[PDB]
């Protein structure tokens, strides 16, 4: 009934679209998305990112950050971040497996800018990575 | 606990034609209440009944045209040595000489409507087999569509009911049920309305936003209800037969000057299931247009394409355009050019591209020396989506 | 100084205005004007008014019925019998004579529609009855 | 009883330069009171004076120039035992150095208006053989116009007034009396204004409502004072002279974007007499231009012929034009063919059909086989009304 | 550092100023200025105005006058008129000489149009005046 | 006399880096107050400090970043055998990882700027010589502009500062300090905008107001901060060298359907100096443009000349032009006239008239017999002000 292919080049066209909408966010791209920058730790930034429990459990933080950040553009990320979740949800349930589901507060209200740079360029790695492995076969 | 009196007493006549007597509940008891209804129904014969309910609410069946009702209501706690109330103050509701059964339908177009009837002709029902249907006191209704539905209930049928045609401020039809020859005043209200409205949507080049647009012409003619869009948005993808779900909210949309209501949904859920429909909601009930639902990927404008440039190639005089495909959407596209000699009256020549890869296109010119006009537009490949608007003009240089 | 004459003209001439207007009524019309509906029996329709006074009675009761009937034409109608009821009022100042001078809300709450097809119905059958007989030596 | 003191004490003077007393009659008092005014006049001479009135006002002969008066009234039951009431709070109220008689006068063009003067120099009213007139500082008005009404009372008599031109702001001429080369500063304000307002009227081809127009070009440069129409319906028909009947009740009427004021009467008396005119509700008083009556049925504009066809009979050859009467009026009408042939530049020659009775007419034509175009157009035979609209064009066929 | 010469020019300009714009109103130029009118005998109409600071407290009495009047053009007037009391106290300075510093609400409520005209005919009086004797040596 | 407690117990961080307590004093005490502070800084090291002052504030030195200040203070009567209130409330202030110095500023475009910074690692003030300054963290600032005031504290220094360029709703620019590779979140914000906002003001031809426009473009992007013209008038005059004054006021000024703003002087003095300027009110402080000297007897534009007549010579052949000077200036003007054949297009030729008495001139023309159009327009001819509009189309005559 559900076409595995389809669904399958959907999360990449979703994918493109997402990153190309960052790479638009013109203070993020000269940014060091590697860099790691002191107060932002809770950021789930370069560190490898290989089972789909841990993705869900990072886009759901990457999703909780962007749902304070009082910007349209990154209201309108978060929906794209929800349709994808879902989408990778629905893989999940075509591989069989189940999947379950404080500072930033502060941060937001002292350092916005950097808030945003961060959580940006780190997410871009993210879904880069993610990108050049899904196509790897894989796992739960 | 001697509880207060029930108050409020109210009497109504159901969609079914019965009494419902209603009152309100104590909001201070901490204990659930049970009532004694005592009513006396004063017809050509007096009726005295004493029900206990524990709603708060009696249904009688039947309301009888031309008699009196006398209402009291006393309450008691449910649950234990609980004393009854005091009697209410008696109410009194009056029926009338005629009773439709319903007193009046809302419908769509194409659909099958009966009414059933009961005329009291002084004091006495008359027989079923002389009631006789008119419509808005014009013309008899063919006796092929009237029923017997017992010696004393009249019943008309109507089949695939076309909408209701407005005289003046009347948009409805009077249908009228007389005994032989003489009719009475009261009549019908049957209101039929062409429900097929159809909501166009689109998203916007940003695909951050979707304007959904729809004409009222049908119902710019009924006022005193009220008209909103209900949606219910399903998490992916449509269903191959969309439905009403019963869970939906309202969106505030805004009509526009050109007639047509606009409603922007911001931001979107590109992969989630829109499901729209208008709901008329009227004094006599609520009204759904056929639901539609629409994902917003596949209506998607893309922006026009850009660095639009056109060149002579010297010595060989073909027309090389160039240009570069949209930011969205990361489908393969195809592109259509139109290209003419630039003057006060542009004569478009059009060339379509098919293949995704084509940043250019070489054509052919008549007037090597002359200035052409070129634009392009493209749209997915697949045909899924509309086409996007025409890029900004590119003018040749004349060399 | 009062043309009798001309007086009668225009008491024609707007008899056959207001006949106009009622028959540009289009669902009254086709309403069969003699035909009893139980309910308005005090509407006076089809019984013969040969005489000033019930002539002045029965279009006086016609208009104390539109006055309550919140349609723009039948003000117009309403207002072209007061213009009416005064050339009746000149014509039997003409010939000499004297002329004197409920539940209508339930049916017209009830059936608003049935009391105006009816009312205009029947007053379009007076009017043409009356039209009829204006000639044949009116009398007081 | 005891009633109250009498309220409200105010003092005017009269255009013949009287004091008027007044006071509020208590109007919850169910019986008539008298009045007991007492003044004291602080002029050159004191004079205390206490009179009694049935009236709730006192007229006091000639105000004195430079003189204060200080008045209190108390009342008292006119029938029976009446209790005086207490005494008002004492008013004053202070007069000046010139009076005239009267202060102002709003007159209009044509006209013939005269004002009288005192004018008092050092406590002593001068011989009126020393008062001068003048107008605006500016000219001495001619002795010819000067009347000695009384040894110290002087008149100017001015007739076939004209226009007052407006200086600046001013649209009044200041009008001084003087003793004899030296002027006072008080002076007396007059305006004339050009009433000769034409109000338009016409009524709609439905005979529904009617619109009337007029142009406030005179009174677009007064402020202050307002403008609105009155008007009064007569039963039947207009008088044969139109005059300002005493009752009557305004119309509001519309400012249009071209300047001019509409105001459109719904529901219309067909047979009913419309006298309406403009009120000039200045602070000084009321200004009415001449009273017009209109007879809707004699301004009715009707609509144009329907159902026009134009034919070329065959083998005569003659353009036979036919048509229908419009459905009003009822009356006997003329109607008035235009015909031309159809090209850029239509060459109109007209016919006129003078017997209502006819529906179409018989036209000779030069070119048999060339389209023409005609439109009709209707008037009453009597001429008692406007033409209507040309008809839409009819065209032959070419046959 | 201030051209005396220049101060002396531009008084010149703004008397004249002044006195044409009396002359640009219409109603007072019609009216004689020497002529006598009861009631605004507290106006500093014609009477030798000879020396600076009777110059300086006639035109402060034309001032706290114009301050009352309610029209656009005598408030200019009145604002014109406080920069030529500069520009005479700055003249003074030049000279070397120290320059120190009722009825009227009556007749501008009754009689508004005659104490206007006045007022405005002596001022532009008093100016001509001052005119033709600021070039005999003016002196404090 | 026993004192309340001191309340309102603020504290805060001064630009300078002090902590600023401050208290209210009472304004019931008919007497002066001395405090008491008692206040425990729990820093890496607890310091507790008790500290005597008359004043109603202290100021503690060099915030430590990472610290909590506890504060509480009592009042005394100051003269004789006071009894010391009981202690205030403990309040607590809560310190920073990073500390700036200043933490923010607002400069313009051309100025020099420093930023000075405490960068506390592990409850560590590191060493000069390893902070590094970065912008916006995407590049680092030039080693060149860094200076060490201290082995703990760092400066960065920019100089000739360029315009901030808006990224987003960002209008500032985040500078870090950063202890060598690794950054921390904590930033400055650097604002620098252009306050070079041009002025312009024109007085009426009537001279009876002055009119002045600006443009906000340079600000329609700060919200949250106010922006207002303050301006100041001398009594005579401008000075060589406009200067804000201390002592100002603000003018109301409304904002116009193009994006200007528009602020009228009415009435005007025409010799006194305007001295007008732009202020941005800001949560950080006040920000002044260059001020402005204005005189509006030297923005003057006259009103065009008048009664401009046309006429050819009989027999001679000369266009005769002849004018009246405006109104004002009375000053010696020069004149333009301007003439050309009547048709669609004007060939204008121009005659400069140098002579202020010369209310005529005479020009050579080559057809007697076409209408001539002509109009004259006037500046003074000193050259101070602006040229006047041309007059009025004066045609010839056909002789
Ligand atoms: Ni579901
Ligand atoms: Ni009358
Ligand atoms: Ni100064």
């Amino acid at each position: 009934g559900v076409p595995i292919q389809k669904v399958q080049d959907d999360t990449k066209t979703l994918i493109k679209t997402i990153v190309t909408r960052i790479n638009d966010i013109s203070h993020t791209q000269s940014v060091s998305a590697k860099q790691r920058v002191t107060g932002l730790d809770f950021i789930p930034g370069l560190h490898p990112i290989l089972s789909l429990s841990k993705m869900d459990q990072t886009l759901a933080v990457y999703q909780q950050v962007l749902t304070s950040l009082p910007s349209q553009n990154v209201l309108q990320i978060a929906n794209d971040l929800e349709n994808l979740r879902d989408l990778l949800h629905l893989l999940a349930f075509s591989k069989s497996c189940s999947l379950p589901q404080e500072s930033l507060d502060g941060v937001l209200e002292a350092s916005l800018y950097s808030t945003e740079v961060v959580a940006l360029s780190r997410l871009q790695g993210s879904l880069q990575d993610i990108l050049q492995q899904l196509d790897v076969s894989p796992e739960c | 606990v001697k509880p207060d009196p029930p108050l409020g007493l109210h009497m109504e006549v159901t969609d079914d034609g019965n009494l419902k007597i209603s009152w309100d509940s104590q909001t201070m008891a901490p204990f659930p209440l049970q009532y004694q209804v005592k009513y006396l129904e004063n017809s050509t014969i007096v009726r005295e009944a004493a029900e206990i309910v524990s709603a708060t609410s009696l249904l009688v069946d039947s309301v009888l045209p031309g008699s009196s009702y006398e209402v009291q209501v006393r309450s008691k706690r449910l649950d234990g040595s609980g004393v009854w109330s005091d009697w209410s103050s008696p109410q009194v509701f009056t029926t009338q000489d005629v009773v439709y059964f319903p007193p009046k339908i809302l419908t769509s177009v194409g659909s099958n409507a009966s009414f059933h009837c009961i005329y009291k002709n002084e004091n006495q029902i008359i027989s079923s087999k002389q009631i006789v249907w008119w419509r808005n006191l014009a013309e008899k209704i063919p006796e092929i569509q009237y029923s017997i539905v017992s010696d004393r209930v009249s019943k008309v049928t109507f089949s695939n009911l076309k909408a209701t045609r407005p005289r003046g401020k009347f948009t409805y039809d009077a249908v009228y049920c007389c005994n032989e020859q003489a009719c009475h005043h009261r009549y019908a209200e049957l209101y039929v309305i062409d429900v097929n409205i159809n909501i166009s949507c689109e998203t916007d080049g940003y695909l951050t936003k979707m304007t959904c647009r729809w004409s009222p012409s049908t119902i710019q003619s009924l006022v005193g209800s009220t008209v909103q869009l209900r949606y219910h948005r399903r998490s992916l993808y449509c269903p191959d037969s969309p439905s009403i779900h019963p869970t939906s909210e309202p969106k505030n949309c805004v009509l526009q000057r050109d007639g047509f209501y606009e409603c922007v949904f911001q931001p979107i859920f590109l992969l989630s299931g829109y499901t729209m429909w208008i709901r008329i909601n009227h004094s006599l009930g609520s009204l759904d247009s056929p639901p539609t639902c629409v994902l917003p990927d596949s209506v998607v404008k893309p922006l026009p394409p850009s660095n639009v440039k056109a060149e002579i190639t010297v010595n060989t005089g073909l027309l090389k355009v160039s240009w570069e495909k949209p930011v969205f959407p990361e489908n393969n596209l195809q592109f259509q050019i139109r290209y003419g000699l630039s003057g006060k009256e542009i004569q478009w020549k059009t060339h379509e591209v098919f293949d995704a890869k084509s940043k250019s296109a070489s054509l052919l010119v008549s007037d090597l020396c002359a200035v052409y006009v070129v634009q392009v537009r493209c749209r997915r490949l697949d045909g899924l989506g509309y086409w996007s608007n025409w890029s900004s003009p590119a003018y040749t240089l004349v060399m």
